[PDB]
C-alpha cells in the first residue's frame, strides 16, 4: 500500500482507461441533480450510448472544419507509425534489394 | 329456529355486508390512498438531441 500500490495504481488506471469508456465513466462519476431532470444514472447511460457516435462525428468535424492537430493526426495514423513502423524499413530494403549486398548475407531477394 | 345454511344466510348476509362496508371504506381511504398511483404513473428519462 506504501511501496507497490502507489506505483501499481497508474498501470491499472491506464489499463482501465484503455479498456473502458472514459466519457461514460465520467458521466457516471457525477451523481445527483441540481434542479434539472435527466441527471439520473438511467438517463446518462442512454445519453452516452448515443454520445459515442456523437463524439465520433464531432471529432471528424473538428478534423475537417478546424485547423489540423498533430496529436489528432498521430492518433489517426497510430498503427502505421507506432506498431508497424518497421514495415516501412522492410519495404524500402526490398525496393533497394537489387543493388544491395544483403543477398550475400543470408537473405533472399 | 332452524339453522340451515341457506336460511341462516338471511341473518348472516346483513352483518357480512356491514363488515364489508367498513372494510372497503377503510381500504379506500388508507390502503389505496397510500399505496396506489393514479393516471399511469411512470418514470421518464429525457435525452438531449445530439448534433
Amino acid at each position: 500500500a506504501n511501496f507497490v500500490i502507489p506505483y501499481l495504481k497508474p498501470v491499472a488506471d491506464f489499463w482501465n482507461s484503455l479498456c473502458i469508456d472514459q466519457h461514460q465513466d465520467s458521466l457516471f462519476q457525477f451523481k445527483g441533480q441540481t434542479g434539472s431532470l435527466g441527471t439520473d444514472w438511467t438517463s446518462k447511460y442512454l445519453r452516452s450510448e448515443q454520445d459515442v457516435y456523437n463524439h465520433k462525428y464531432l471529432q471528424y468535424h473538428k478534423r475537417v472544419h478546424e485547423a489540423p492537430e498533430l496529436t489528432d493526426v498521430i492518433s489517426d495514423n497510430v498503427y502505421r507509425l507506432t506498431l508497424f513502423a518497421g514495415v516501412e524499413r522492410v519495404l524500402s530494403v526490398r525496393q533497394a534489394q537489387a543493388i544491395l549486398k544483403t543477398q550475400f548475407a543470408g537473405a533472399t531477394e | 329456529t332452524f339453522g340451515e345454511l341457506q336460511t341462516a344466510d338471511d341473518y348472516l348476509h346483513v352483518l357480512q355486508l356491514r363488515s364489508q362496508n367498513k372494510w372497503v371504506k377503510n381500504y379506500w381511504n388508507r390502503s389505496l390512498q397510500e399505496t396506489g398511483k393514479t393516471n399511469k404513473a411512470h418514470v421518464i428519462s429525457p435525452q438531449e438531441q445530439l448534433r
